[PDB]
RNA sequence: ACCACGAUCAAAAGGGACAAGCAUCAAGCACGCAGCAAUGCAGCUCAAAACGCUUAGCCUAGCCACACCCCCACGGGAAACAGCAGU
């Protein structure tokens, strides 16, 4: 077997995994971010559901859960 | 004329098959009787090792 | 419910003379003085009589399936108990697809027999689902939402008409 | 010239009851492929009327073309029942069976 | 693979070929920027 | 005959069998048990089949 | 035919068939049915590829689409060679 395969693996691995340690504090806003836009894009689409429908508002008793704030 | 042929032709073929049926169910009693004494055999040494 | 435990061993139902011996031997020969298999022979052999034609015939697909039937009820007996018993939930599952992969062969070739294992079994035939995707938050809060949009312009339907 | 329907005769296995008087059916015609040379199962649904609502998912059916479609799917309706679910009678001896066994024997008669 | 899978996979699907510097064209006008040499 | 609908079913009857439905409504069944498959071929070509001389004009 | 009997040709409507890539586009969100109607049922499509994005005139005795733009053209932008020659 090529065992340099793994050597690559386990170098490309291990700076991988220095990298996120480097760029932690910077990649979790990033993914707050992106969680917001990922729940506002999920209601906008359910607002184009009930609008495309006819309804003028959301039906009575309705609200969007927040399914991506953990 | 072609359907009343082909009609002709599937009874012709039922009733040889129930000369073949009738073949076989002869053999068939014939291996019944055979295997229902074989079991009444069995059933009564099995009771009597039970009793 | 299960048969009583006065209820004599399937092997000695049938010796001549069972009825004129002692109650120590009734008692030794009894479900009560043995392991839960004699019980769940003897639930069989009920089923068996109950449904099946000829009780006789345990290679039927009816006769199978009355077993498996008994065979998965000891497993959900056992599980009731043994709440972390991973191999014996994998058994039941497993046994629980058997059977139904049976009922529906019993259903496609005789129909008759298909309605009378379900009525005595106490079983419920179900359909398979035509998809199988993950149901996650997204989809169900959406499908939730296109029910209720789907129920309010039924209702703002028939208050214009 | 007696209809407007393309399928004037088909046979299909009924997948869905749930629609009244309306039985959803899955006819499979053989199609070749064009580079394998090999015939494969090709499925396509209809709905067949079904007025005495007799069909039940799983039989074998066949359907004749309306006239003209009474509805926007609803371009059959249900001829007769070719094989029942789990009822099936030989066409050729005429006698119940299940599977390849027959349930009463033909010799009986 | 089976033929079931090769009917349902279809016919093999070649990538579109990739455009080069030219943009799949013979020749193209510039203007000089800058003049230089390189090793 | 691209525009036949042919249907199989497997282990359905104690024997096999040919059913043809035609466009008047009638039914045609062939019993094939004990039959070869050139013979089934030539039954169904004789009873069913267009003979030599419509091709021919065709 | 012209007086039509009907042929030829061919619209609208109904049924069927029909390009490529991406499943990192996997769910669509009212997409069904029955009843003369009132109304009732909750259904319909989809991993055998629905829904969606991107690409491209096509299956060439020829066919399809467009005719400056707003798909359409009451109306509006605005003043039109994708007819020939020409710039
Ligand atoms: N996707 C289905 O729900 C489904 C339903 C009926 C039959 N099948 C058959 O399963 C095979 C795999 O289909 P695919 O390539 O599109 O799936 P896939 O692997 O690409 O995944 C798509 C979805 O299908 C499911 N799936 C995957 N394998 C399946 C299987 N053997 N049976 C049922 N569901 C499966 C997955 O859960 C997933 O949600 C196919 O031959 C298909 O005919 C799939
Ligand atoms: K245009
Ligand atoms: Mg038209
Ligand atoms: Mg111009
Ligand atoms: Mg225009
Ligand atoms: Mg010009």
């Amino acid at each position: 077997k090529n065992v340099l395969k793994i050597r690559r693996r386990k170098m490309n691995h291990h700076k991988y995994r220095k990298l996120v340690k480097k760029t932690r504090f910077l990649r979790r806003k990033v993914q707050e971010g992106r969680l917001r836009r990922k729940q506002i894009k999920f209601e906008k689409d359910l607002r184009r559901i009930w609008l495309k429908a006819g309804l003028k508002e959301a039906p009575e008793g309705w609200q969007t859960p927040k399914i991506y704030l953990r | 004329e072609l359907m009343a042929w082909n009609q002709a032709e599937n009874r012709r073929l039922h009733e040889l098959r129930i000369a073949r049926l009738r073949q076989e169910e002869r053999e068939q009693e014939q291996r019944q009787a055979l295997e229902q004494a074989r079991k009444a055999e069995e059933v009564q040494a099995w009771a009597q090792r039970k009793e | 419910d299960d048969p009583p435990p006065s209820t004599l061993l399937k092997d000695y139902q049938n010796v001549p003379g069972i009825e004129k011996v002692d109650d120590v031997v009734k008692r030794l020969l009894s479900l009560e003085m043995a392991n839960k298999k004699e019980m769940l022979k003897i639930k069989q052999e009920q089923f068996m009589k109950k449904i099946v034609a000829n009780p006789e015939d345990t290679r039927s697909l009816e006769a199978r399936i009355i077993a498996l039937s008994v065979k998965i009820r000891s497993y959900e007996e056992h599980l009731e108990k043994h709440r972390k018993d991973k191999a014996h939930k994998r058994y039941l599952l497993m046994s629980i697809d058997q059977r139904k992969k049976m009922l529906k062969n019993l259903r496609n070739t005789n129909y008759d027999v298909f309605e009378k294992i379900c009525w005595g079994l106490g079983i419920e035939y179900t359909f398979p689902p035509l998809y199988y995707r993950r149901a996650h938050r997204r989809f169900v809060t959406k499908k939730a939402l296109c029910i209720r949009v789907f129920q309010e312009t039924q209702k703002l339907k028939k208050r214009r008409r | 010239v007696r209809s407007s329907v393309h399928a004037r005769w088909i046979v299909g296995k009924v997948i869905g009851t749930k629609m009244q008087k309306t039985a959803k059916v899955r006819v499979t015609r053989l199609v070749l492929d064009p580079y394998l040379l090999k015939y494969f199962n090709k499925r396509k649904t209809y709905f067949a009327h079904d007025a005495l609502q007799q069909c039940t998912v799983g039989d074998i059916v066949l359907l004749r073309a309306l006239p003209v479609p009474r509805a926007k799917h609803v371009k059959h309706e249900l001829a007769e029942i070719v094989f029942k679910v789990g009822k099936v009678i030989d066409p050729v001896t005429g006698k119940p069976c299940a599977g390849t066994t027959y349930l009463e024997s033909p010799l009986s008669s | 693979a089976t033929l079931n899978q090769m009917h349902r996979l279809g016919p093999p699907k070649r990538p579109p070929r990739k455009l080069g510097p030219t943009e799949g064209r013979p020749q193209l006008k510039g203007v000089v920027l800058c003049t230089f040499t390189r090793k | 005959n691209p525009w036949v609908q042919i249907m199989m079913f497997k282990n359905m009857t104690p024997s096999p069998f040919l059913r043809f439905y035609l466009d008047s409504g009638e039914q045609v069944l062939v019993d094939v048990e004990t039959k070869s498959n050139k013979e089934i071929m030539e039954h169904i070509r004789k009873i069913l089949g267009k003979n030599e001389e419509t091709l021919r004009e065709e």
